[PDB]
């Protein structure tokens, strides 16, 4: 079926050249579905258009007029892949980037998983995970709830999830904060019955891809 | 150069009518799509062709053409649908696509009081130099809510940082996370730590509290 | 040089 898989987070220093790959997989990159598009999102520019490219006939390329001169979409039909390749980067380029597929004449449908970008000068740091365990002589009432805090680290794309993904229901995920460190601090909760506080386990993993960091965390009292 | 142009936002209440206007000057051509914005992930396709729905998307969601200015008619909206909602066309020789602003949906909805925790500090970042006190407020909406740091009966400030949850979609409530940052020395003196909580949906301020070393 | 098809 039709799928769309990017690649990892980025860190690219704020002088040299960003380099990204989207995989299709369920169509040819070569069909006259002709969009095979990349889009970014800033926190305040919003969503922005960068660039097309369309199919073997000839494979034309046209660029959005605000980026034209540093953008480039290469396909590879070795692959089944289409990369962005974007030259003299700028601290203003640090978005979310992700790539999308048009049916032609009638969507965007397809849109891939998105790529957190981070331009700066500073080197990679793993992050530290605590635990923020359940009280155990005070909860009750509105059920228990407990956490696990990732601080310092850079750049800032890290992923959690509970239970290997088991939990996915109560989970809140809250936006990371850079600190006055110059480093970023997350914190994920779950709420759960008090009762279950013994009887079933609770671990966060964390994945700090740009650190190559994955790591577990079981929470108790 | 070609500009797609919308309103930045719009206001509406549940199980009522919204109307998300873009106003184009190509769109007498063209055709017209729109699109979705959740926070967190990929955009959603809405609309297309102007009026057609793509499958999965709840019959609420509509949307006329009316020449250059189109629009986004959203009825008995639920709230789940607070979002960013975005208008996409493409240049006449339609050789460039192009985006707008963005309006962002607000459905002013129900309001939910915070289920308010508090967290110590774990050890393990007292082998380190530092400590970090968490409260945390669970589906409320309002978004405006006050969190009161209190140590020894003394609040502070500049201490903490604090950060939200947009849309879970299981309520789309929003929870907070209020962190206060502090040395290792000043947090083994002092013994009370303490959030004072005050939101709409309170009789009055809740405090959630703890004693070192209990 | 023509773009996919129009309105």
């Amino acid at each position: 079926q039709v799928q769309l898989q990017q690649s990892g987070p980025v860190l690219v220093k704020p002088s040299q050249t960003l380099s990204l790959t989207c995989a299709i997989s369920g169509d040819s990159i070569s069909s006259d579905t002709t969009a095979w598009s990349w889009i970014r999102r800033s926190p305040s520019r919003g969503l922005e258009w960068l660039g097309w490219t369309y199919y073997r006939s000839k494979w034309f390329n046209y660029y959005a007029v605000s980026v034209k001169g540093r953008v480039t979409i290469n396909p590879d039909t070795s692959k089944n892949q289409f990369s962005l390749q974007l030259s003299s980067v700028t601290p203003e380029d640090t978005a979310v980037y992700y790539c999308a597929r048009g049916n032609g004449n009638g969507g965007m449908d397809v849109w891939g998983q998105g790529t957190t970008v981070t331009v700066s000068s500073a080197s990679t740091k793993g992050p530290s995970v605590f635990p923020l365990a359940p009280s155990s002589k005070s909860t009750s009432g509105g059920t228990a709830a407990l956490g696990c805090l990732v601080k310092d680290y850079f750049p800032e794309p890290v992923t959690v999830s509970w239970n290997s993904g088991a939990l996915t229901s109560g989970v809140h995920t809250f936006p990371a904060v850079l600190q006055s460190s110059g480093l970023y601090s997350l914190s994920s909760v779950v709420t759960v019955p008090s009762s279950s506080l013994g009887t079933q386990t609770y671990i966060c993993n964390v994945n700090h891809k740009p650190s190559n960091t994955k790591v577990d965390k079981k929470v108790e009292p | 150069s070609y500009v797609l142009t919308q309103p930045a936002s719009a206001s509406v209440s549940p199980g009522q009518t919204a109307r998300i206007t873009c106003s184009g000057d190509a769109l007498p051509k063209q055709y017209a799509y729109w699109y979705q914005q959740k926070p967190g992930q990929a955009p959603v396709l809405v609309i297309f062709k102007d009026s057609e729905r793509p499958s999965g998307v709840p019959e609420r969601f509509s949307g006329s053409s009316s020449g250059t200015t189109v629009t986004l008619t959203i009825s008995g909206a639920q709230a789940e649908d607070e979002a960013d909602y975005y208008c996409q066309s493409v240049d006449n020789s339609g050789f460039y696509q192009v985006f707008g602003g963005g309006t962002q949906l607000t459905v002013l909805r129900t309001v939910a009081a915070p289920s308010v925790f508090i967290f110590p500090p774990s050890d393990s970042q007292l082998k380190s130099g530092t400590a970090s006190v968490v409260c945390l407020l669970n589906n409320f909406y309002p978004r405006e809510a006050k969190v009161q740091w209190k140590v020894d009966n003394a609040l502070q400030s500049g201490n903490s940082q604090e950060s939200v949850t947009e849309q879970d979609s299981k309520d789309s409530t929003y929870s907070l996370s209020s962190t206060l940052t502090l040395s290792k020395a000043d947090y083994e003196k002092h013994k009370v730590y303490a959030c004072e909580v005050t939101h709409q949906g309170l009789s009055s301020p809740v405090t959630k509290s703890f004693n070192r070393g209990e | 040089p023509n773009p996919p098809k129009p309105m």
